[PDB]
């Protein structure tokens, strides 16, 4: 594979430019759940009609880094041009060559993004970029640290754009540089803090654990799910081991961002040796639909204890992760666990596929209600993860809706 | 309700009905799905099965986890609910299992979906025994693969397993590897000259359709805790999301027709015994092999006093199934049944031949259900204590073996479902009463089936060999409304429309012509999709 | 709260195993006392019998009183602790599944029918012998 292909893989450009697993290669049409609405990524195949075959080198550089289309229209910040802005000129040229030559053109117009006023007009984004402090000098090798640290910083900040989802956004919805890699809500899912904080972040993670998580997406204490599963499946898995080592080296040097009310790391939460009583479950025999089993322990045992066994320690093989000592369960904020219950983990690493059965209202295996999911999540947190974490039915409904409506999103009225 | 109008109605939200509804809503037709049973949820069924007594778990009890609702009762033999009255020389050979509820009896099948051989569709033409399908195997293969991909069926993609149905394209899956028991059974029957072959299963060897990979719980009967198989509830959910209206607890009893014999509307009850007239421009009856004939004989009106769709006086007649002789013993050599699914391998060496003109084909399958419950119950029955009891439990669970052999019956019109004139439920609907008979054909086939099974047990060096003197039921309820060309000789046509009523379709086991030598629900699914094509052509 | 202690002690003696759930034992005592009012009298009598004849294992405690009508309840209690049911009909309640001691001696190989064993493709590995006792 060529340098352009490697840069496209590291940049994970195929994650949003191919609508799901199906669809053509870099043909656009993928729906991104932006806070203000649904935005459709565009086609970038070298198609002279509906692609970017007419794009020149400088036009491509503008689109990639400064988020300016060929016609001058400002690209929406779903484009991580704030993350590709510091990308080096040589890498931009290599990506341009790869896109122009190495991917088959596809002639299929992408859906046009429709947003409410004033998000419909794609011209106010100049002020947004000015206030976002995007620019944005191209990346330069920092001689204070070694080469591995510089390569890791390049991968995390510019190519893999981990800050696009692991950094919170301000009221104006721009990356918050003060809380760098401090964890953020990206809608239905929450990216956890990945700083060097031993308790709040991933500082207490072993180097082998971090390498395994970033390469295969599975670890004794963490499993990649949702958007992180997509990133692992599409970009991180194809990354060479040297690049993963560089990313680990950089991640073990980012400033820590401790969270209030957190005392134990997300993977050091032991589980209480408690469960439900089978005798209590006799009374609800000959009574389907689970409407009457409002309790939590029996609900978890009926629904999910087949794989994560009654003790919650997961399968002995490791295919089914231990709910005890799990970062998703050990998180003080339970948004990740609610998302895993709703939509589930579907990660295809090296042609081998994990797949959650989804447990949302439109689940195929087992539908569950908001209060039902709240009770079972409360049982899981209390017995397996963070006891101080609490889940309400309104919280589950909110997670289904796509998280908190950001205060800038209320403006569409 | 003043009137529950719709475009297409499907009586019975089972696998056939749910596939019908899904395919029809996928094409933009207002589909209304009526189900006699209640809304049924997987996890609660798992919880009830966990809490069944191990005595009912040693035996293959598959109806206790599903409550038998009084308005729509379903079969349950451990208390002998007596919903399915069966008499005749082989009354015990038709004590079928059926589950009423969204999803149907396939809520608790082994997902052993099978493709019938080409000769199964021309049995009558090639041997003079049985009745022939109006449709050839080639006419069904497209829809057959359509259903196969719909439920995500496994299968030995690269293998010349046995003379079997030719495939235009391979199975969507590759069969998951055998457990220890299946491998050892395959070796034993290979040394016996029998060919043990992987069984196509509507089961996830790899993640499919958003349902996880089979982790080998070994509870395929009667509930999947993770849903790694396929159940009709999946297609019911897909249809409901796509626009199909589903009313559980909808037991239809009668329907009205005009002088043109075009049935105009149908009516059903809640548990509260309230009638609601349902009108649609094309009705489909997809209830069961058993329930479709009972519904058709129960909905007789002034225009059709002999039963609806019963002009030939054959609805309810000509019952069919796979008479299985299940034999369980104790192997001398350890087996460890339980690894994988309950139905992984089966001997297909005798699925076809020239002997079908004389006696039925046999499909000798080895049941892979775990014997831990059976071993525990049997070891505790003999009153052993302490370490001896533990050793016996381990021995009987590592040596527990169940072997069976299924056959096919010829069409006997005397096998009625004449509804009992004495028994009724809370709704007043009479129970389906079967005057079942197997035939000298089945007796002759079983005469060699018993010897074959005994030889298989002998090869294992088996002890406490228990053989059922009777035939066990396999719940492959086919026949009842036999299809064909002549309105006076068969019930429905090739396209599964009743000759009496062109606007009425039935897609279930009832229309199946020859029972075949192997499981049939894949064939019912293919017939249901052919029916879907029929209504699609009808209403455009 | 002596009765639960004597129940647990005798049960651990009779089944020959030590790791027994206290909740399951409490449920078993509740079911037994609901079934028969005189459960406490005969259970204390059995405990006194073990104390006075200094029993070592359960094979002797099974063989010695074949004619005594107290052996019935010992068979009943071991059946309850190994299976999880008191009565025999379908209505009989289940107080122990996935923990019943009849499933335990084969837990290492044969999957408990609903609770998944390790991994989704474990059965490809060959199983252990028949004469090895996993645990408990
Ligand atoms: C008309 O005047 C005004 C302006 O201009 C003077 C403006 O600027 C604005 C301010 C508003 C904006 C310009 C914000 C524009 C932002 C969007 C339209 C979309 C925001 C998109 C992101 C924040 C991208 C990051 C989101 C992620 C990472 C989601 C995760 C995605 C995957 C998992 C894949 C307003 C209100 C206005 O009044
Ligand atoms: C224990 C068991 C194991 C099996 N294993 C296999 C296997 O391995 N492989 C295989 O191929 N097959 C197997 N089968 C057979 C398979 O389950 C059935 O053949 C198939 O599911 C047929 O279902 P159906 O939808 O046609 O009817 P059903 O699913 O029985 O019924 C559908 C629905 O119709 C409703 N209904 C019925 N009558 C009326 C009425 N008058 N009005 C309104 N609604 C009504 C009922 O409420 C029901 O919910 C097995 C069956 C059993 C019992
Ligand atoms: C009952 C509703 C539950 C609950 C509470 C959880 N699960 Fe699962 N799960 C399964 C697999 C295969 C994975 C991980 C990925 C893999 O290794 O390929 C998981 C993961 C989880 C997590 C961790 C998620 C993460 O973001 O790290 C949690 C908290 C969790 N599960 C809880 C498999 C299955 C199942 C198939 C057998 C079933 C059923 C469940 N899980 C059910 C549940
Ligand atoms: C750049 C390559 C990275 C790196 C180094 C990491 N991520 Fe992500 N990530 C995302 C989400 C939604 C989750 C959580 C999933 C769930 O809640 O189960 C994660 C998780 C992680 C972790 C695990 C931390 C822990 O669980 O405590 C780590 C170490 C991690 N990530 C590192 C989302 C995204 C994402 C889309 C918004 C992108 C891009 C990345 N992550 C990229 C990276
Ligand atoms: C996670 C999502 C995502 C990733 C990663 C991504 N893009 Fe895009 N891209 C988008 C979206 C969304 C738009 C359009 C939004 C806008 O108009 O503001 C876009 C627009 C573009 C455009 C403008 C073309 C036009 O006609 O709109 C180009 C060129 C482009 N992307 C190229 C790339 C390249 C090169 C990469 C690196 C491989 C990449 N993108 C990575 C989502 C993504
Ligand atoms: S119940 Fe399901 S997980 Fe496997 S053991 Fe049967 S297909």
């Amino acid at each position: 594979i060529s340098r352009g292909h490697y840069l496209a893989i590291a940049a994970d450009c195929a994650a949003c430019h191919t609508n799901g697993r199906d669809g053509q290669f870099l043909a656009g049409g993928y729906a991104i759940s932006s806070p203000m609405g649904n935005i459709y990524s565009t086609n970038i195949t070298p198609s002279k009609t509906h692609g970017i075959g007419n794009y020149t080198l400088e036009q491509f550089s503008k689109a990639l880094r400064h988020g300016i289309r060929a016609d001058g229209a400002q690209l929406y910040p779903a484009m991580p041009y704030d993350a590709y802005n510091r990308l080096t000129d040589e890498d931009v040229k290599s990506l341009y060559a790869y896109i122009m030559t190495e991917v088959k053109p596809v002639d299929a117009p992408s859906p046009k993004t429709q947003l409410p006023f004033p998000f419909s007009i794609r011209a106010s984004l100049g002020i947004w970029k000015i206030a976002a402090r995007i620019e944005g000098k191209p990346y330069v090798f920092d001689h204070t640290h070694n080469d591995d640290w510089n390569r890791g910083r390049y991968l995390v900040d510019e190519l893999a754009h981990c800050g696009e989802c692991h950094t919170p956004r301000n009221f104006l919805l721009a990356p918050n540089q003060s809380a760098y890699l401090a964890g953020a809500d990206i809608g239905s899912w929450r990216a956890p803090n990945i700083t060097n904080a031993p308790q709040s972040g991933i500082g207490s993670w072993s180097d082998q654990d971090l390498f395994q998580y970033l390469k295969t997406g599975k670890t004794a204490h963490a499993r990649a799910a949702g958007p992180m599963a997509e990133a692992i499946e599409h970009s991180l898995q194809y990354l060479p081991d040297a690049d993963i080592s560089a990313i680990v080296t950089y991640l073990r040097s980012v400033p820590a961002k401790a969270e209030s009310g957190q005392t134990v790391a997300n993977f050091e939460h032991a589980g209480r040796p408690s469960s439900y009583s089978v005798a209590n479950a006799n009374s609800r025999r000959s009574n389907s639909t689970l409407t009457k089993t409002t309790d939590g322990a029996a609900l978890y045992e009926a629904v999910c204890a087949s794989c994560h066994q009654s003790d919650g320690k997961g399968s002995k093989d490791g295919y089914y992760p231990s709910l005890v000592g799990n970062t998703t369960t050990g998180q003080l904020n339970p948004n990740d666990l609610i998302a895993s219950i709703l939509y589930g983990v579907d990660r295809t690493t090296d042609n081998h596929e994990i797949l959650m059965p989804a447990f949302g209202p439109d689940s195929l295996v087992q539908p569950l209600t908001d209060e039902q999911i709240a009770t079972i999540a409360d049982y899981v947190l209390s017995h397996f993860g963070n006891a101080q974490a609490t889940v309400s039915a309104d919280a589950v409904k909110q997670v289904r809706a796509g998280g908190k409506q950001v205060p800038l999103a209320k403006l569409a009225s | 309700n003043e009137t529950l109008s719709a475009d297409v109605v499907i009586i019975g939200a089972g696998i056939c009905g749910s596939l019908l509804a899904h395919k029809l809503v996928r094409n933009g037709l207002s589909v209304l799905l009526l189900d006699a049973g209640p809304r049924r949820d997987r996890s609660q069924i798992v919880e009830n099965w966990r809490n069944m007594p191990p005595d009912n778990k040693s035996q293959y009890d598959y109806a206790t986890p599903y409550p038998s609702v009084p308005w729509a009762p379903h079969t349950n033999y451990f208390p002998d609910n007596n919903y399915l009255i069966v008499k005749g020389p082989d009354r015990t050979a038709y004590k079928q299992g059926i589950i009423k509820g969204v999803g149907g009896t396939t809520w608790h099948w082994a997902a052993s979906s099978w493709r019938y051989l080409p000769n199964d569709f021309k049995l009558h033409s090639t041997y003079g025994v049985g009745r022939d399908y109006a449709m050839s195997y080639d006419e069904l293969e497209p829809y057959y693969y359509e259903a196969e991909c719909e439920m995500g069926v496994m299968g030995p993609n690269g293998e010349e397993i046995t003379p079997s149905a030719p495939r235009q394209n391979p199975w969507p899956m590759t069969s998951m590897p055998y457990g220890y028991g299946d491998r050892t059974f395959t070796e034993i029957v290979s040394k016996l000259g029998f060919s043990n072959t992987p069984v196509p299963q509507a089961r996830n060897s790899r993640p499919y359709d958003g349902r996880p990979q089979c982790c080998g719980n070994n509870n395929c009967m009667p509930i999947c805790p993770i849903g790694a198989m396929y159940n009709g509830v999946y297609a019911a959910i897909k249809a409901e999301k796509l626009g199909a209206k589903i009313i559980p607890n909808a037991v239809v009893y009668a329907m009205e027709t005009d002088a043109k014999n075009r049935i105009t509307a149908i009516s059903f009850y809640d548990p509260d015994k309230q009638s609601h007239r349902v009108v649609a421009k094309t009705f489909v009856i997809a209830a069961n092999g058993i329930e479709t004939p009972k519904l058709l004989l129960l909905a007789a009106n002034d225009r059709n006093p002999h039963g609806i769709a019963n002009s030939s006086d054959l609805v309810g007649r000509n019952m069919m199934d796979h008479p299985g002789i299940g034999m369980s013993f104790q192997s001398a050599e350890p087996i460890w049944a339980g690894g994988g699914s309950v139905q992984m391998s089966s001997i297909t060496n005798f699925r076809d031949g020239d002997f079908r003109s004389e006696y039925a084909a046999t499909q000798i399958g080895y049941n892979n259900t775990a014997q831990n419950s059976r071993a525990g119950m049997k070891a505790l029955s003999m009153g052993l204590v302490g370490k001896k009891l533990d050793e016996e439990i381990r021995r009987r669970t590592a040596h527990g073996v169940d072997i069976y052999a299924n056959h096919e019956v010829l069409p006997d019109p005397n096998n009625r479902l004449v509804l009992s004139k004495d028994y009724k439920d809370a709704l007043g609907i009479p129970h389906p009463e079967v005057t079942y008979d197997v035939g000298e054909y089945v007796r002759k086939s079983a005469a060699i089936s018993r010897q074959r099974l005994m030889d298989i047990a002998k090869a294992m060096g088996g002890t406490e060999i228990e053989m059922t003197p009777y035939f066990t039921p396999n719940q492959h309820i086919t026949g009842g409304t036999i299809m064909g060309h002549d309105p006076r000789d068969s019930v429905v046509d090739k396209w599964l429309r009743t000759h009496d009523h062109s606007n009425l379709f039935l897609a279930t086991g009832a229309t199946m012509a020859a029972s075949g030598t192997v499981n049939s629900t894949l064939t019912m699914a293919a017939l249901s999709l052919r029916a879907a094509d029929a209504i699609l052509n009808d209403l455009k | 709260r002596d009765s639960i202690s004597d129940f647990m002690q005798l049960s651990a003696f009779a089944t020959g195993h030590k790791n027994l759930d206290l909740n399951i034992g409490s449920a078993l005592l509740l079911a037994f006392e609901a079934q028969k009012h005189d459960f406490s009298t005969q259970i204390k009598a059995l405990r006194e019998h073990i104390t006075k004849n200094n029993y070592q294992d359960v094979e002797a405690l099974d063989a010695a009183m074949k004619d005594d009508p107290l052996h019935p309840t010992l068979i009943q209690i071991i059946r309850a602790w190994y299976s999880g049911v008191i009565e025999d009909e379908t209505n009989a309640k289940v107080y122990a599944f996935e923990k019943a001691l009849m499933y335990q001696p084969s837990r290492d190989v044969v999957v408990i029918p609903t609770y998944a064993h390790n991994g989704p493709n474990y059965w490809v590995s060959e199983p252990a012998s028949v004469d090895v006792m996993p645990a408990f």
